[PDB]
């Protein structure tokens, strides 16, 4: 059915410009004007502008004139927004939403723009092992530490999308190094700690790091009677 | 520019109850108001266009009301998955503007965390650092004190927590606290303890290990 597929996480430098794409699918692209909206801070949604996909006529939020530029390419069914002269206050999540009669009825997955002078770094991944210290009766908690990466975001899935229930992936935190660090956990029937394999799939797009980490029960020295 | 004021950053409600989220416009936007729902780490989904009209794949428990200036999104029979931010928006004249958002918080019965503590993996220990993780799984309400003790000595300034948003099914929160220390500092101490304070606990719960031992 209807999907708007956006270009992925961008890590860019101050003073340069980013081009973000938005591919319309499942419908006739030229039918519907495309919007762009900025989500910064936590909550602040801002309208940037509209491009009519049929004519190419765009009109802007006066707060974004100069800074924002929109083009549409009917053959790839893709809408483009260019943000120029980037500063750190352009770091945000940008959405495309198609207009379907004075309403922005379907939105894209959003594109994470990070304005920084740093290079990317890919995460280290370490197991959070199950044991007696992580069993509360039939259920064992286990997980993965995704450490020392930049920029956001990383995605974590379990067993390649098959283990979904009991999974918590926490907000990243910022270490002293300036590098992000997050944890992903899943609670699991402990009956299955031997018979069933547990693998976490960490995907850091801006560094092109994929890691699939086997989480086994840790080496452990047992009491002596 | 048209201002769209949502006066409540926070509404609290119970599964099965009725909530009304208000949205006020600085002038007559004559019915051209949309409501959007944004669940944790998702994009907004359109719930209602033109004040009262419901978009597709949208349940009948969401209704829209309002004329001239004052607008209202009503959720009859609130459900656990209705946890989300709610934004109004005027589509009357450019520039289109949104309200400041309203976070719907869902009330549920107290629940105590299940507490797990995770030593550093032997392989991070190789790379120079010991990250000790303590997991608080599925608790309600949000407030939670996590205190680290290394050889019964209280820690400060060297841990970091983060908290998930209410889970879509059970309305619980989860938290991880990470104690970061150099490998050298790690191996001078035996007892690593995570002590958890929460309303659903009779008394603080301590999870602990002795370094290197089961
Ligand atoms: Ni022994």
């Amino acid at each position: 059915q209807v999907q708007l597929q956006q270009s992925g996480a961008e890590l860019v430098r101050p003073g340069v410009s980013v081009r973000i794409s938005c591919k319309g699918s499942g419908y006739t692209f030229t039918d519907y004007a495309m919007h762009w909206v900025k989500q910064s801070h936590a909550k602040s949604l801002e309208w940037i502008g509209v491009i009519s996909t049929y004519s190419g006529d765009a009109r802007f939020n006066q707060k974004f004139t100069g800074k924002a530029t929109m083009t549409v390419d009917k053959s790839s069914s893709t809408a483009y927004m260019e943000l120029a002269r980037l500063t750190s206050e352009d770091s945000a999540i940008y959405y495309c939403a198609r207009e379907v009669r004075r309403s922005m009825d379907y939105w894209g997955q959003g594109t994470s723009v990070t304005v920084s002078s740093a290079s990317t770094k890919g995460p280290s991944v370490f197991p959070l092992a199950p044991s007696s210290k992580s069993t509360s009766g039939g259920t064992a908690a286990l997980g993965c530490l995704v450490k020392d990466y930049f920029p956001e975001p990383v995605t974590v899935s379990w067993n390649s999308g098959a283990l979904t229930s009991g999974v918590h992936t926490f907000p990243a935190v910022l270490q002293s190094s300036g590098l992000y660090s997050l944890s992903s956990v899943v609670t699991v029937p402990s009956s299955s700690l031997g018979t069933q394999t547990y693998i976490c799939n960490v995907n850091h797009k801006p560094s092109n790091t994929k890691v699939d980490k086997k989480v086994e029960p840790k080496s452990c020295h047992h009491h002596h009677h | 520019d048209i201002v769209m004021t949502q006066s409540h950053k926070f509404m609290s409600t119970s599964v099965g109850d009725r909530v009304s989220i208000t949205c006020k416009a600085s002038q007559d936007v004559s019915t051209a108001v949309a409501w959007y729902q944004q669940k944790p780490g998702q994009s907004p989904k359109l719930l209602i266009y033109w004040a009262s009209t419901r978009h597709t794949g949208v349940p009948d428990r969401f209704t829209g009301s309002g004329s001239g200036t004052d607008y209202t999104l009503t959720i009859s029979s609130v459900q656990a998955e209705d946890l989300a931010l709610y934004y109004c928006q005027q589509h009357y004249s450019t520039p289109y503007t949104f309200g400041g958002g309203t976070k719907l918080e869902i009330k549920r019965t107290v629940a105590a965390p299940s507490v797990f503590i995770f030593p550093p993996s032997d392989e991070q220990l190789k790379s120079g650092t010991a990250s000790v993780v303590c997991l608080l799984n599925n608790f309600y309400p949000r407030e939670a004190k996590v205190q680290w003790k290394v050889d019964n000595a209280l820690q400060s300034g060297n841990s970091q927590e983060s908290v998930t948003e209410q889970d879509s099914k059970d309305s619980t929160y989860s938290l991880s606290s990470t104690l970061t220390l150099s490998k050298a500092d790690y191996e001078k101490h035996k007892v690593y303890a995570c002590e958890v304070t929460h309303q659903g606990l009779s008394s603080p719960v301590t999870k602990s290990f002795n370094r290197g031992e089961c």
